[PDB]
């Protein structure tokens, strides 16, 4: 029996709209820690990472641990019917082969029940060796957004450069070239608007913004986000949901 | 995962820097994906050698052709498993029509520069034979099951 | 000669948006006790049934009963010409094939007029016999456009349940099943948002939620919205048009 | 060695979005006046032409005379990737056959810099006789914009009449006619959303609807817009870029 | 209101459970609209007995075909004025390339559970002597004329 | 600058008020564009009097169509500089199956009351001897190079 309420349901809704346009069916790893949830893209190359732990949700309980399969262009449909305030609640019993999602509108004039059929495939477990990053660049969600959006313009491919001073997007076309360079901000602060650069070695990597472009589309749930890089190794974009967990996307260089 | 395929490179006469040769592009979502390569198709490993999906595939990018010159050249072993079955043909005129939306014919000097995959990068060496550049990577190198 | 002042124009562009998805020709009736328009959609399966009163005009005359047959595209394509603010004014002549429709701008800095080249086809009469029915039911409009549109994702069917308690709105289809139950507000009261249900027999009737997506058209007429129904007869979903008269749409339910 | 530091650039994103649809390749004239552009559409129907007088830049410098083939197309593009509140600073080098485009945002913790592959191509080179118009309009341009997108539902020509009294509209279709009557507004002055008659001798002229709604596209540029007409004589729709310049637009009219 | 059509039970012999019969999906709008039936053509009853449409139909459905099969059986009356032909054509093997986007070989158990109107109710049962679920209603019977 | 054309007006018999003629839409962008005008084909003047782009032309808008009587008029002088060659081709019965979306059989009279361009208005003038309406202008006139 795993039942899991949550009084914020406009992060389950933000959560879907994340994976939907990149991933088209995953498992849900269900246990006593919280929610998670590892599947990379048809072509493999990237991955998605979520993570919500148990603490995040105001009731919380899993008697068995449950590999639920699902199919997210379903369970976003689904989620479309809730309302950014209202309370979501995920119950799934025993010997049921469906799972219940009761959406609740904040003055309890209205309750929704919904049961989406659920699916089950065979699916490989990967690991992710939590290594130690080259250079770890904080920066404002919209911000990136915007960039990686942009130079899908110029180019289809984007050239990311680490420094102690700062961090360059470049991309190349027909039309021409373009880089975007981002300066330290260590005069602004303010906010968490600022960029922080933790550099160790220089990195110089070249990824896909076809596949970045989907990676923003969990903008809403951060206002900032977290790239890590390394010495050909995968990208890590890191959006933080609130005092929950994260969601974290991986994507693959390219090299000669 | 054993995946078959069967290519071709279809050349024309042209006029200089000849002769000329047929490309199609690739779909713009999956692995090598954008990248520009000869007409492929894939197969089961059980029809590996059937003419068919290659002459109906290259009446789709060029019309009706006499098939009276499609020859086998050998067979390109690409690193899933991909198996694919290099074939050649040769035209004495140009195409029916014209080149449909997504073919480009370029000569030797425009195919030796513009952007191919590494399994067609040893198609073209077969073909010479009997007479930077980057590519996307797999996130299954780095998480091993 | 008839001529209608209207100064907000604003109810006759919503209302032909109201109307143009759903019905491209009608007939309108004009008489002493204002304008009526009657009609059914190519399969017959819904009906539309405009009345204004002559009454909510800011001027009103008709010295005889007109039959004006209209492509409600093209008097939509008009209307739009219109602004929100505007005051129309609709005339037609006694021997004049066309109907003449006046926008004037608020400061007069600007005067509109237009001139449909109007149509005639030969229509049939019906009748409405109002009865009683055994459940009123009484809801904000948004809400009930909401949730006509949201059960489009789950199925094409939705099925009415009525009862004293509250009334419920259920859908399934390839994916699952969804259940939308709306409590009797009693507690809430406050503006018109609130729930009302006045319950004679218990009602469970089946409608094409397609034909209800083009019904909620008519949200921006009235902040509210009423739904009647009884035993294997057609819903009423009727939309108030501020002490002017009603919008009301028919749509017939199914058996086996 | 040209650079042109522009404050305000916006100006120059809705300055490329005015001639992006319009024009897809143009030629433009560098010297140390400013910068100047003429150029028709593939039709020879309508023409544009762009000038920014050097005095409107924050900085301004120009060694040589530079006729620059430009893709409207790609530079578009380009100047997407500018917020509306950056600095855009353009720049050519002697001997460079690309044009510099520096964009900086507002605190300066962004800076971008792009370079497009820019083109060449043999353009003829025309003049505009500098007439006495027979009567010049000045209207708001979110007006003119509504009267030109609502005709062109009604027609695909609209009629431009003159006189003392005021200025019309009118445009007719399958469906019927319409007639927009603008009056020369001397009771309402306030801000500069008035409209003004300077009028000779009567005008009638016909154009065409595509077009005009080709040059709306420069609405953004003003408040207001000029419209100056003569007896078989084209179009002149002027867009006044603040104290830097102007847009203005020549549309041929028909006769038989 | 009288309405003349024809339709025809396209039967494959398939696998296990066969044989296998063809199926296309009615619009999204109209009367009994969204539900499956086998291919029907509407026609004047002036012509009551064509097989050009019905045929035409077929080939846009299935390709061509040899026609040395189609088989007539009897009259299906739909209570407008619903006149329906009812035809009958069996092939030997598969259809042509595939099924078009839009038809489905269902088996007879995936056909006596699916969804299809009362008038083809009746005409699946015709094919079988020579060998809850609800519909949309019509305003007409409420309001009379 | 020289144009090279060559139109065709395809003549069916038609009932009533005939003979009943064909007609397509220019395109909705260019010079004198969104008017009604026969069949035309554009061609470089090293091919000015080829059948092949036309019939082709014809094709896409009646389907194909016996080869017997495509027939020469004369020459349409257009003031860059249009050439436009003026053909005739009469039909026994009605086209192959229907009018394509963009064509219209219009009458004399319906032909005579609906809006073509001064160009084509010279070439119904041919075929009859051997048997306030408004243009677009150009800015080319105003503005002298």
């Amino acid at each position: 029996m795993f039942e899991a309420r949550l009084v914020q349901g406009s992060i389950l809704k933000k959560v879907l709209e994340a994976l939907k346009d990149l991933i088209n069916e995953a498992c849900w790893d269900i246990s006593s820690s919280g929610v998670n949830l590892q599947s990379m893209d048809s072509s493999h190359v990237s991955l998605v990472q979520l993570t919500l732990r148990s603490e995040g949700f105001d009731t919380y309980r899993c008697d068995r641990n449950l590999a639920m399969g699902v199919n997210l262009t379903s369970m976003s449909k689904i989620l479309k019917c809730a309302g950014n305030e209202d309370i979501i609640t995920l119950r799934a019993e025993d010997n049921a082969d469906t799972l219940a999602l009761v959406f609740e509108a904040p003055n309890q004039e209205k309750v929704s029940d919904y049961e989406m059929k659920l699916m089950d495939l065979d699916v490989e477990q990967l690991g992710i060796p939590e290594q130690e990053y080259s250079c770890v660049v904080k920066m404002p969600s919209g911000e990136f957004a915007r960039i990686c959006r942009d130079l899908s313009h110029i180019g289809d491919a984007v050239v990311i450069s680490c420094a102690k001073d700062g961090v360059k997007f470049s991309a190349s076309g027909e039309l021409g070239n373009g880089n975007i360079k981002l300066s330290q901000t260590s005069n602004v602060d303010k906010e968490e608007e600022a960029v922080t650069i933790e550099m160790n070695e220089p990195v110089q990597l070249t990824f896909a913004l076809r596949y970045l472009n989907f990676f923003t589309k969990a903008t809403p749930l951060s206002s900032t986000v977290t790239l890590s890089m390394s010495a050909d190794v995968p990208l890590v974009v890191e959006y933080k949901i609130a005092d929950m967990g994260h969601l974290k996307y991986y994507l693959a260089p390219k090299i000669e | 995962r054993e995946e078959y395929s069967a290519t071709c490179v279809v050349e024309q006469p042209g006029a200089i820097g000849g002769p000329l040769v047929l490309l199609v592009q690739r779909p713009d979502s999956g692995l090598l994906a954008g990248l520009w390569e000869f007409p492929s198709v894939t197969l089961e490993p059980s029809e590996q050698h059937q003419h068919k999906a290659l002459l109906q595939e290259l009446q789709r990018w060029c019309g009706p052709l006499p098939a009276i010159r499609l020859q086998h050249l050998g067979e390109v072993i690409h690193i899933i498993k991909l198996t694919y079955q290099v074939y050649s043909l040769a035209l004495d005129q140009a195409p029916a029509s014209t080149a449909p939306p997504g073919a480009r014919w370029l000569t030797w000097e425009e195919f030796c520069n513009a952007a191919v995959s590494t399994a067609m990068k040893k198609v073209f060496r077969m073909y010479e034979d009997h007479r930077p550049s980057l590519g996307q990577q797999v996130l299954d190198t780095f998480f091993q099951r």
